[PDB]
């Protein structure tokens, strides 16, 4: 069987523009052949930690849908993209379930996401009433009511705007440089699994 | 829902905005300091203005949270730091007058030019020429002319300014629920709310007194020895029973005695431990000097330098075309950015200074995990103390033989140890009575213990009684003799040097017992000892989150200032000074018998 119709991992990993972690981008991947060779080949990756499946046997065990979640965070928070973790990103921006089957990939992106004036186009949610459920997004810009008085839509004392900017600059320390993260989540359903890796003969 | 959770959320928002604005301010200040150009000046001014306005509005929003219902110590500490009014408590007219007074004191001190009468075509400034004529000249009347002329001119132009300054600062402190401005300065050491580690503002003075009472015998012997050597320099002017003449102390003010090493050398025949020739023979560039300092810091177990440190620091003077500030400064810009501004020369002094500033950077690096408003030393002494211990360890003959600067066939006899310890004593023990005297005079003048028309008479008397230095001629109230120093004229706390000096040797003993050093304290090196680095890093990681008493208990196992490490450091020099002061008279009289 010849190999064709590869899954669009170039679209996710090599995108010119990633998303903020509060509005993290999710792309579904189906009805194609997914080869994980290209990802392993790529050297700059800071974390390639995988959960529930081995990285070596990605190409043979196959799944029904593959979700690629792309966002940008700061280096110190890359540890928060894992099951069972807490922080601003885990509680309010991007939550993984405790039974997460998939991989997390992160790499440094100074040359693409850092500006000398400061890149103010990457945002994160700092305040939220309750923790996020797994695989949930919140793109609401409602004023966070931290006190007892109603905010009435206007910020001020005890009423803060929840979205704060990741002001990335190239001279930051390694814990604060922009890191691009792609989370691959694999799921199996009752439908026939149509995302399967290459075959050899 | 409660006040404490509101305070925590407010502090989170403040921490994010503060770190961004602080980074912009620090980057603009760095761009001015490494590149002195007018657009950089206005950029630094604009960023500083936005930072000051930001702290003004955040303190205004921060004072809406009362502290009596907050039980978490870290949140309470951050809110206490944030809610300080500063100079904002006054009226706008009085605040503007106070800033005008501080600015004009700064301009008078910076641009103070004093020169010879009858030759006014050009005149000499303090920093290029007066320092050289005070440190290098051996002529009595020349030093007398420079000393009297500078103090006369600066005192007459600064005395009413200080007269208004003490009243305005006293009103500022009393409006801020402090007893006096001295109490406001002593508030840096105040610890409240922690059981067993409580430290009062009022206690510091007796603690300083309690330490100085044990400083006093060693200093007396050193004073006697220095006096004897100055008798060799000046035959008839100095009395055996009296104090030292003020303009013979090697500096403009008598703060440091380190310029007297040539006159007061114990053994002139013995060579020094200067390794500059070894650096120039082996072509040690500034980059490799900092690499050697980094190797020292990874030997003790501390983390190595960041990549951004090597990329962004300017460790060499750039050239004639680009002007930069040559002062050695360690910069913590925030957001993981650490830099050193240093115009390095290939000398042993710059090598030791590089170790000192990298110690500053390591101290800044360790508390990066802390919240923004707690990213400082536990008190004002710790930050300089942790750099001075590195300067102590790097200057040892063992460390210089380890890294190849000093030959393995170098003989370390007792005579070179005595002269090295005397150089260290002139730098360290010499400044302690001057520092304690100056701070105690400032504390009483802020307290109102000293009457307004009795300042100079009191000050000189204490210089006779504490420092053992006599004035050349009597000075009336037309002079302002304290104000000739940089720190007092520009509103700086001065007790940090005394506390830093004590904490330096306390930390040195704690690290040397941690590293299992079996000899005298001055020979000790903390290199190749991971446990000593861990013991120090336990204090470094805390920052300002814990009381300074608790950090001191973490390092030395004591919660209070101790003078025993300092006297233990200078013990062989103390025995030697006791040996050679048999013929001379130890101690001084307050009479004007020398002059
Ligand atoms: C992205 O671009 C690089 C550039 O050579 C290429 O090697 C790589 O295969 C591309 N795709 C991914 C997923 O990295
Ligand atoms: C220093 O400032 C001048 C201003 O004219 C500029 O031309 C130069 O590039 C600056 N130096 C650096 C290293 O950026
Ligand atoms: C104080 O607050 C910090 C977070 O702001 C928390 O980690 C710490 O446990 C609190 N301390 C106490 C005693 O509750
Ligand atoms: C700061 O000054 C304001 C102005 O009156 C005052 O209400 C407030 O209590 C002061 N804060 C402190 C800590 O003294
Ligand atoms: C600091 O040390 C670590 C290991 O100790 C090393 O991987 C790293 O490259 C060092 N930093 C630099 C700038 O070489
Ligand atoms: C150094 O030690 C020798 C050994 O006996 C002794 O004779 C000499 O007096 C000592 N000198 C000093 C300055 O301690
Ligand atoms: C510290 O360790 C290095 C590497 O083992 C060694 O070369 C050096 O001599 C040691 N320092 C001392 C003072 O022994």
């Amino acid at each position: 069987p010849n190999i064709t119709n590869l899954c669009p991992f170039d679209e996710v990993f090599n995108a010119t523009r990633f998303a903020s972690v509060y509005a993290w981008n999710r792309k579904r991947i189906s009805n194609c052949v997914a080869d994980y060779s290209v990802l392993y080949n790529f050297a700059p990756f800071f974390a390639f930690k995988c959960y529930g499946v081995s990285p070596t046997k990605l190409n043979d065990l196959c799944f029904t849908n593959v979700y690629a979640d792309s966002f940008v965070i700061r280096g110190n928070e890359v540890s928060q993209i894992a099951p069972g973790q807490t922080g601003n990103i885990a509680d309010y921006n991007y939550k993984l379930p405790d039974d997460f089957t998939g991989c997390v990939i992160a790499w440094n992106s100074n040359k693409l996401d850092s500006k000398v004036g400061g890149n103010y186009n990457y945002l994160y949610r700092l305040f939220r009433k309750s923790n996020l459920k797994p695989f949930e997004r919140d793109i609401s810009t409602e004023i966070y009511q931290a006190g007892n008085k109603p905010c009435n839509g206007v910020a001020g004392f005890n009423c803060y705007f929840p979205l704060r900017s990741y002001g990335f600059r190239p001279t930051y320390g390694v814990g604060h440089q922009p890191y691009r993260v792609v989370v691959l989540s694999f799921e199996l359903l009752h439908a026939p699994a149509t995302v399967c890796g290459p075959k050899k003969s | 829902s409660t006040i404490e959770e509101q305070a925590k959320t407010f502090l989170d928002k403040f921490n994010h905005e503060a770190e961004d604005l602080f980074y912009q301010s620090s980057l603009a200040s760095w761009n001015y300091n490494t590149n002195i150009t007018e657009e950089n000046v206005q950029n630094m001014n604009n960023a500083g203005d936005k930072w000051s306005a930001f702290l003004k509005e955040q303190s205004t929003l921060a004072q809406m949270y009362p502290l009596q219902e907050i039980q978490n110590l870290t949140v309470k500490l951050q809110l206490q730091a944030l809610q300080q009014n500063g100079s904002s408590v006054l009226s706008e007219d009085k605040s503007k007058r106070l800033n005008t007074i501080l600015n004009t004191m700064s301009t008078i001190y910076s641009t103070g030019k004093v020169c010879n009468p009858d030759n006014p075509q050009e005149c000499l400034l303090l920093e290029p020429g007066l320092n050289e004529i005070m440190a290098n000249s051996l002529d009595y009347n020349e030093r007398l002319w420079a000393w009297e002329s500078w103090r006369s001119e600066v005192g007459k132009q600064l005395r009413p300014l200080y007269e208004e300054y003490v009243v305005l600062k006293n009103e500022m402190a009393r409006a801020n629920h402090y007893e006096d401005y001295g109490d406001y300065w002593r508030g840096d050491y105040e610890v409240n709310g922690v059981d067993g580690y409580d430290y009062s503002r009022g206690q510091l003075i007796e603690d300083v007194e309690h330490t100085f009472e044990e400083i006093k015998p060693l200093y007396e012997h050193l004073h006697a020895y220095v006096r004897a050597k100055l008798m060799n320099a000046y035959p008839s002017y100095i009395s055996p029973i009296g104090c030292l003449p003020a303009h013979l102390l090697g500096d403009m003010w008598g703060r440091f005695w380190t310029n007297l090493y040539s006159l007061t050398v114990p053994f002139g025949q013995k060579p020094n431990i200067d390794v500059t020739d070894a650096m120039v023979d082996q072509a040690w560039d500034a980059q490799r000097i900092f690499k050697e300092a980094e190797k020292f810091f990874v030997s003790v177990g501390l983390p190595n330098m960041t990549q951004g440190f090597w990329e962004n620091s300017m460790l060499t003077d750039p050239g004639n075309v680009q002007k930069a500030v040559c002062h050695p400064t360690a910069w913590d810009l925030g957001k993981g950015d650490f830099r050193i501004l240093m115009c390095t020369k290939v000398t042993m002094d710059d090598f030791l200074t590089a170790h000192h500033e990298m110690g500053h950077i390591q101290y800044d690096m360790a508390y990066a995990a802390q919240p923004f408003l707690l990213r400082n030393g536990a008190n004002e002494g710790f930050h300089e103390a942790v750099g001075e211990i590195m300067s102590l360890s790097a200057a040892t003959p063992k460390h210089l033989k380890s890294i190849g600067l000093l030959s393995p066939d170098f003989q370390e006899d007792n005579e070179t140890e005595i002269n090295f310890l005397l150089k260290q004593a002139l730098t360290i023990v010499g400044t302690l009575p001057f520092t304690y005297m100056l701070e105690k005079w400032r504390w009483m003048v802020f307290k109102g213990e000293i009457p307004k028309d009795q300042w100079m008479k009191k000050w000189w008397e204490m210089k006779r009684e504490i420092v053992g230095v006599v004035e050349p001629v009597p000075h009336d109230e037309t002079y302002c003799d304290p104000a000739s120093l940089f720190h007092v004229s520009n509103d700086y706390s001065f007790i940090r040097y005394y506390t830093r000096t004590l904490y330096q040797f306390q930390f040195q003993e704690a690290l040397c017992q941690a590293a299992k050093h079996e000899g005298p304290l001055h020979k000790c090196d903390i290199s190749n000892s991971t446990e000593a680095g861990q013991k120090l890093f336990n204090m470094l990681r805390l920052g300002k989150s814990e009381p300074w008493t608790l950090a001191l208990e973490n390092v030395v196992g004591a919660k209070n200032m101790n003078v025993r490490p300092l006297l233990n450091y200078f013990e062989p020099l103390f025995t030697w000074l006791k040996d050679q002061n048999k013929n001379s008279f130890v101690g001084w009289s307050t009479d004007w018998s020398p002059y």
